Protein backbone atom coordinates (compact mmCIF):
# COMPACT_ATOMS: atom_id res chain seq x y z
CA UNK A 1 0.00 0.00 0.00
CA UNK A 2 3.17 2.19 0.61
CA UNK A 3 4.60 1.90 -2.57
CA UNK A 4 1.11 2.38 -4.37
CA UNK A 5 0.96 6.02 -2.20
CA UNK A 6 3.90 7.72 -3.05
CA UNK A 7 4.20 7.49 -6.93
CA UNK A 8 0.87 8.83 -7.77
CA UNK A 9 2.30 12.02 -7.30
CA UNK A 10 5.61 11.44 -9.19
CA UNK A 11 3.79 11.80 -12.43
CA UNK A 12 3.26 15.36 -12.88
CA UNK A 13 6.21 16.51 -10.25
CA UNK A 14 8.86 14.61 -11.20
CA UNK A 15 10.28 14.96 -14.79
CA UNK A 16 12.59 12.00 -15.27
CA UNK A 17 14.94 9.87 -12.76
CA UNK A 18 17.14 7.00 -12.90
CA UNK A 19 16.74 3.71 -10.73
CA UNK A 20 18.56 4.72 -8.24
CA UNK A 21 15.53 6.73 -6.69
CA UNK A 22 13.36 3.50 -7.14
CA UNK A 23 15.49 1.66 -5.49
CA UNK A 24 16.01 4.41 -2.79
CA UNK A 25 12.53 6.69 -2.08
CA UNK A 26 10.20 3.86 -2.93
CA UNK A 27 12.42 0.99 -1.16
CA UNK A 28 12.21 -1.77 -3.33
CA UNK A 29 14.72 -4.80 -2.26
CA UNK A 30 15.49 -6.87 -5.48
CA UNK A 31 16.06 -6.20 -8.75
CA UNK A 32 13.64 -7.08 -12.15
CA UNK A 33 10.75 -7.27 -9.85
CA UNK A 34 9.69 -3.69 -11.58
CA UNK A 35 10.03 -5.06 -14.60
CA UNK A 36 7.07 -7.30 -13.76
CA UNK A 37 5.42 -3.79 -12.92
CA UNK A 38 7.03 -2.94 -16.22
CA UNK A 39 4.93 -5.25 -18.65
CA UNK A 40 1.48 -4.37 -20.30
CA UNK A 41 2.10 -0.25 -20.69
CA UNK A 42 5.43 -0.30 -21.81
CA UNK A 43 7.98 1.05 -19.73
CA UNK A 44 11.53 2.29 -21.19
CA UNK A 45 12.63 3.73 -18.16
CA UNK A 46 14.96 6.22 -19.80
CA UNK A 47 12.76 9.09 -18.78
CA UNK A 48 9.08 9.19 -18.00
CA UNK A 49 7.18 6.04 -18.89
CA UNK A 50 4.88 6.16 -15.70
CA UNK A 51 0.99 6.01 -15.69
CA UNK A 52 0.80 2.38 -15.90
CA UNK A 53 1.18 1.76 -11.83
CA UNK A 54 -0.52 4.55 -9.99
CA UNK A 55 -3.75 4.86 -11.23
CA UNK A 56 -3.57 5.16 -15.38
CA UNK A 57 -2.73 7.16 -18.58
CA UNK A 58 -4.24 10.81 -19.48
CA UNK A 59 -6.12 9.91 -22.39
CA UNK A 60 -7.40 12.34 -24.25
CA UNK A 61 -10.91 13.49 -25.94
CA UNK A 62 -13.24 13.73 -22.95
CA UNK A 63 -16.87 13.99 -23.75
CA UNK A 64 -20.27 12.61 -22.95
CA UNK A 65 -19.49 11.65 -19.22
CA UNK A 66 -19.93 13.54 -16.30
CA UNK A 67 -21.94 17.02 -16.23
CA UNK A 68 -19.84 19.43 -18.85
CA UNK A 69 -17.08 18.60 -21.14
CA UNK A 70 -14.76 20.62 -23.74
CA UNK A 71 -14.82 19.64 -27.10
CA UNK A 72 -17.30 18.70 -28.98
CA UNK A 73 -21.05 19.46 -27.08
CA UNK A 74 -21.47 23.69 -26.54
CA UNK A 75 -25.30 22.19 -26.07
CA UNK A 76 -24.73 21.42 -22.03
CA UNK A 77 -22.97 24.88 -21.94
CA UNK A 78 -25.67 26.43 -23.54
CA UNK A 79 -27.70 24.41 -21.35
CA UNK A 80 -26.89 26.72 -18.71
CA UNK A 81 -27.68 29.74 -20.94
CA UNK A 82 -31.11 27.77 -21.96
CA UNK A 83 -31.99 26.97 -17.97
CA UNK A 84 -33.45 30.36 -17.92
CA UNK A 85 -35.57 29.10 -20.34
CA UNK A 86 -37.77 26.95 -18.07
CA UNK A 87 -37.32 29.62 -14.88
CA UNK A 88 -39.07 32.15 -17.21
CA UNK A 89 -41.79 30.60 -18.81
CA UNK B 1 -64.47 53.78 -45.29
CA UNK B 2 -66.74 52.80 -47.48
CA UNK B 3 -70.25 54.15 -48.52
CA UNK B 4 -73.59 53.11 -49.01
CA UNK B 5 -76.41 55.49 -49.70
CA UNK B 6 -79.58 55.32 -47.44
CA UNK B 7 -81.99 57.80 -49.82
CA UNK B 8 -84.95 58.52 -47.71
CA UNK B 9 -83.94 57.16 -43.83
CA UNK B 10 -87.31 59.13 -42.38
CA UNK B 11 -89.16 55.87 -41.77
CA UNK B 12 -89.72 52.37 -42.61
CA UNK B 13 -86.72 51.66 -45.61
CA UNK B 14 -84.86 48.84 -44.36
CA UNK B 15 -83.03 47.82 -41.24
CA UNK B 16 -78.79 48.09 -41.02
CA UNK B 17 -78.16 47.30 -37.98
CA UNK B 18 -78.33 43.51 -38.90
CA UNK B 19 -75.33 42.05 -40.43
CA UNK B 20 -72.30 42.94 -38.77
CA UNK B 21 -71.37 45.25 -35.90
CA UNK B 22 -73.79 48.22 -36.07
CA UNK B 23 -75.01 50.54 -33.75
CA UNK B 24 -71.60 52.00 -32.91
CA UNK B 25 -71.11 55.98 -32.51
CA UNK B 26 -71.02 56.01 -28.10
CA UNK B 27 -71.27 59.14 -27.34
CA UNK B 28 -69.55 61.86 -29.63
CA UNK B 29 -67.00 59.53 -30.42
CA UNK B 30 -67.13 58.04 -33.49
CA UNK B 31 -63.98 57.65 -36.56
CA UNK B 32 -63.16 61.11 -37.03
CA UNK B 33 -65.65 61.86 -33.84
CA UNK B 34 -66.75 64.52 -36.08
CA UNK B 35 -69.21 62.09 -37.47
CA UNK B 36 -70.90 60.94 -34.69
CA UNK B 37 -74.20 59.10 -35.13
CA UNK B 38 -75.38 60.61 -38.37
CA UNK B 39 -72.89 60.05 -40.28
CA UNK B 40 -72.99 61.44 -43.70
CA UNK B 41 -76.26 60.83 -44.74
CA UNK B 42 -78.62 58.93 -42.51
CA UNK B 43 -76.76 56.73 -41.00
CA UNK B 44 -74.63 54.51 -43.88
CA UNK B 45 -73.16 52.26 -41.03
CA UNK B 46 -69.94 51.63 -42.19
CA UNK B 47 -68.28 48.34 -41.52
CA UNK B 48 -65.83 46.57 -43.41
CA UNK B 49 -63.80 43.47 -43.15
CA UNK B 50 -60.89 41.30 -44.42
CA UNK B 51 -60.55 38.06 -45.83
CA UNK B 52 -57.91 35.48 -46.60
CA UNK B 53 -57.45 32.63 -49.30
CA UNK B 54 -55.40 29.50 -49.11
CA UNK B 55 -52.60 31.00 -51.30
CA UNK B 56 -52.78 34.44 -49.53
CA UNK B 57 -52.33 32.37 -46.36
CA UNK B 58 -49.12 30.58 -46.99
CA UNK B 59 -47.58 34.26 -49.33
CA UNK B 60 -47.54 35.76 -46.03
CA UNK B 61 -46.35 33.45 -43.79
CA UNK B 62 -43.27 32.77 -46.61
CA UNK B 63 -42.89 36.99 -47.50
CA UNK B 64 -44.13 39.22 -44.68
CA UNK B 65 -45.15 38.32 -41.19
CA UNK B 66 -43.23 41.01 -38.78
CA UNK B 67 -39.92 41.46 -40.77
CA UNK B 68 -38.52 39.04 -43.90
CA UNK B 69 -35.73 36.76 -42.71
CA UNK B 70 -36.70 34.35 -45.43
CA UNK B 71 -34.17 33.66 -48.46
CA UNK B 72 -30.93 33.64 -46.55
CA UNK B 73 -30.25 32.53 -43.07
CA UNK B 74 -26.73 33.06 -41.26
CA UNK B 75 -26.27 36.51 -42.49
CA UNK B 76 -28.72 37.63 -40.21
CA UNK B 77 -27.25 36.48 -37.33
CA UNK B 78 -23.94 37.87 -38.49
CA UNK B 79 -24.22 41.06 -40.22
CA UNK B 80 -26.33 41.82 -37.16
CA UNK B 81 -23.29 41.15 -34.93
CA UNK B 82 -20.61 42.51 -37.13
CA UNK B 83 -22.30 46.15 -37.54
CA UNK B 84 -22.74 45.88 -33.63
CA UNK B 85 -19.47 44.86 -32.78
CA UNK B 86 -18.18 47.73 -31.78
CA UNK B 87 -21.52 48.51 -30.55
CA UNK B 88 -22.04 45.59 -28.76
CA UNK B 89 -19.39 46.15 -26.48
CA UNK B 90 -20.20 50.17 -26.08
CA UNK B 91 -24.11 49.10 -25.81
CA UNK B 92 -23.45 46.69 -22.77
CA UNK B 93 -21.24 49.21 -21.69
CA UNK B 94 -23.53 52.53 -21.91
CA UNK B 95 -26.24 50.63 -20.75
CA UNK B 96 -24.30 49.63 -18.23
CA UNK B 97 -24.14 52.23 -16.07
CA UNK B 98 -27.59 54.21 -17.13
CA UNK B 99 -28.66 50.90 -15.74
CA UNK B 100 -27.49 51.25 -12.15
CA UNK B 101 -28.32 55.04 -12.51
CA UNK B 102 -31.62 54.56 -11.69
CA UNK B 103 -31.34 51.71 -9.72
CA UNK B 104 -28.62 54.38 -7.55
CA UNK B 105 -31.87 57.49 -7.70
CA UNK B 106 -35.16 56.16 -7.14
CA UNK B 107 -34.06 52.52 -5.04
CA UNK B 108 -32.86 54.49 -2.16
CA UNK B 109 -35.94 56.05 -1.07
CA UNK B 110 -37.24 52.81 0.40
CA UNK B 111 -34.64 51.63 2.71
CA UNK B 112 -35.33 50.66 6.58
CA UNK B 113 -39.07 49.72 7.78
CA UNK B 114 -40.16 53.15 8.50
CA UNK B 115 -40.67 56.08 5.83
CA UNK B 116 -37.30 58.21 5.30
CA UNK B 117 -37.67 59.82 1.66
CA UNK B 118 -41.30 59.26 1.05
CA UNK B 119 -40.81 56.79 -1.58
CA UNK B 120 -44.00 56.57 -3.64
CA UNK B 121 -43.75 55.10 -7.21
CA UNK B 122 -40.17 55.36 -6.86
CA UNK B 123 -39.17 51.69 -6.00
CA UNK B 124 -41.60 50.45 -9.26
CA UNK B 125 -39.89 53.20 -11.79
CA UNK B 126 -36.43 51.31 -11.56
CA UNK B 127 -38.25 48.04 -11.47
CA UNK B 128 -40.06 48.46 -14.72
CA UNK B 129 -37.44 50.73 -17.01
CA UNK B 130 -34.53 47.71 -15.65
CA UNK B 131 -36.60 44.73 -15.91
CA UNK B 132 -36.55 44.46 -20.07
CA UNK B 133 -32.35 45.99 -19.43
CA UNK B 134 -32.22 42.74 -17.47
CA UNK B 135 -33.33 40.55 -20.22
CA UNK B 136 -31.55 42.01 -23.12
CA UNK B 137 -28.19 41.95 -21.77
CA UNK B 138 -29.32 37.81 -21.47
CA UNK B 139 -30.47 37.82 -25.15
CA UNK B 140 -27.10 39.41 -27.03
CA UNK B 141 -25.66 37.07 -24.36
CA UNK B 142 -26.31 33.79 -26.55
CA UNK B 143 -26.66 35.68 -29.72
CA UNK B 144 -22.60 36.78 -29.20
CA UNK B 145 -22.31 33.11 -27.88
CA UNK B 146 -24.30 31.17 -30.16
CA UNK B 147 -23.11 33.09 -33.68
CA UNK B 148 -19.34 32.38 -32.72
CA UNK B 149 -20.50 28.61 -31.49
CA UNK B 150 -22.39 25.83 -33.97
CA UNK B 151 -19.24 24.22 -35.79
CA UNK B 152 -17.58 26.64 -38.26
CA UNK B 153 -14.16 25.38 -36.64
Amino acid sequence: AIRDEIAKNTELSYDFLPLSNIKALLFFNNEKETEKFALERNWPIVNSKVYFNNQSKEKADYEDEMMHEEDQKTNIIEKAMDYAISIEN
Amino acid sequence: DAFRLIDTGALINNLEPRQTTSNTGLLNKANIQALIHGLNRHYYSLNIDYHKTAKETKMLMNLHKEQWQSGLKMYDYEEKEESNLAATKSMVKIAEQYSKRIEEEKELTEEELKTRYVGRQDPKKHLSETADETLENNIVSVLTAGVNSVAIK
